[PDB]
């Protein structure tokens, strides 16, 4: 849900 | 035993590769540009308000197609640079064996507390005593110009320059720096970690690689590893004080909004 979580899942 | 040193050497190589693949700027590229042989078009030097407006018109025209105060426009550029570096560090981190296997929340935490330490460490590669490369190697902004900005903006970079002059005297190359950045990320004692025992082991593995690499790569400097250990503690304090300064800006400068990713990193940090 968080931007950092998203970055970490981005790839 | 040979199976182990072989794996340590291999791991050092793989982290060096992930670093070369993931970061747009490295110490070799920065020195080519700076040397500065032999890039066709040398960096625009930004040393005053006029050269700043010139560089802006050609290098980030959007931000001036409208305009905010010079110090704020520079702060915006700083943020965009940090956001991109944060993205680069995330991918580098996922290439470190075991990082991506961690609990998503432990990954977030290592990145949260690690990025700005890694960013100021890597910033050294683009800094000399006169200034620093900016805008993906296309500009060079002077230390004196930055000092000359009005408070509090003139207080941002000086401390980073001071760290860099000392870090740079160590004469590390990118193979050294990739490992240092890895050890900064894989740190068992970040606040709020879940699986601390496993991450401490991962940390110890990385530090082992770093220690041996420095032994091979710098046989002239037998204290190099304790020196780097200290630099890591210095980066911790440098980052604490940077965040304190960032909070002051956010609170007192009506026109300097923080990017959402960066507010998330700073929140509840220190
Ligand atoms: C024009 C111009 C210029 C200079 C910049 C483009 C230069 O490229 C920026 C380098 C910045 C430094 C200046 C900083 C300011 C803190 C605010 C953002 C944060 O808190 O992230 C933090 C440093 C990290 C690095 O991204």
């Amino acid at each position: 849900l968080s931007l950092l979580q998203k970055l970490l899942l981005a790839t | 035993e040979d199976s182990e040193t072989a794996d340590l050497k291999s791991l050092a190589k793989r982290i060096y590769e992930a670093y070369l693949k993931n970061f747009n700027m490295n110490k070799v590229k920065a020195r080519v540009i700076l040397s500065g042989k032999a890039s066709n078009n040398p960096p625009f030097v930004i040393h005053d308000m006029e050269t700043l407006c010139m560089a802006e018109k050609t290098l980030v025209a959007k931000l001036v197609a409208n305009n905010k105060e010079a110090e704020v426009r520079i702060f915006h550029c700083c943020q965009c640079t940090s956001v991109e570096t944060v993205t680069e560090l995330t991918e580098f981190a996922k290439a470190i064996p075991g990082f991506a296997n961690l609990d998503l929340n432990d990954q977030v935490t290592l990145l949260k507390y690690g990025v700005y330490e890694a960013i100021f460490a890597m910033l050294s590669s683009v800094m000399n005593k006169d200034g620093m490369l900016v805008a993906y190697g296309n500009g060079f902004i002077t230390r004196e110009f930055l000092k000359s900005l009005r408070k509090p903006f003139c207080d941002i970079m000086e401390p980073k320059f001071d760290f860099a002059m000392k870090f740079n005297a160590l004469e590390l190359d990118d193979s050294d720096i990739s490992l240092f950045v890895a050890a900064i990320i894989c740190c068992g004692d970040r606040p709020g970690l879940l699986n601390v025992g496993h991450i401490e082991k991962m940390q110890e593995g990385i530090v082992h690689v770093l220690r041996l690499h420095l032994q091979s790569n710098h046989p002239d400097d037998i204290f190099l590893f304790p020196k780097l250990l200290q630099k890591m503690a210095d980066l911790r304090q440098l980052v604490t004080e940077h965040a304190q300064l960032v909070q002051i800006i956010k609170k007192t400068e009506s026109d300097a909004a923080l990017h959402p990713l960066l507010q998330e990193i700073y929140r509840d940090m220190y």
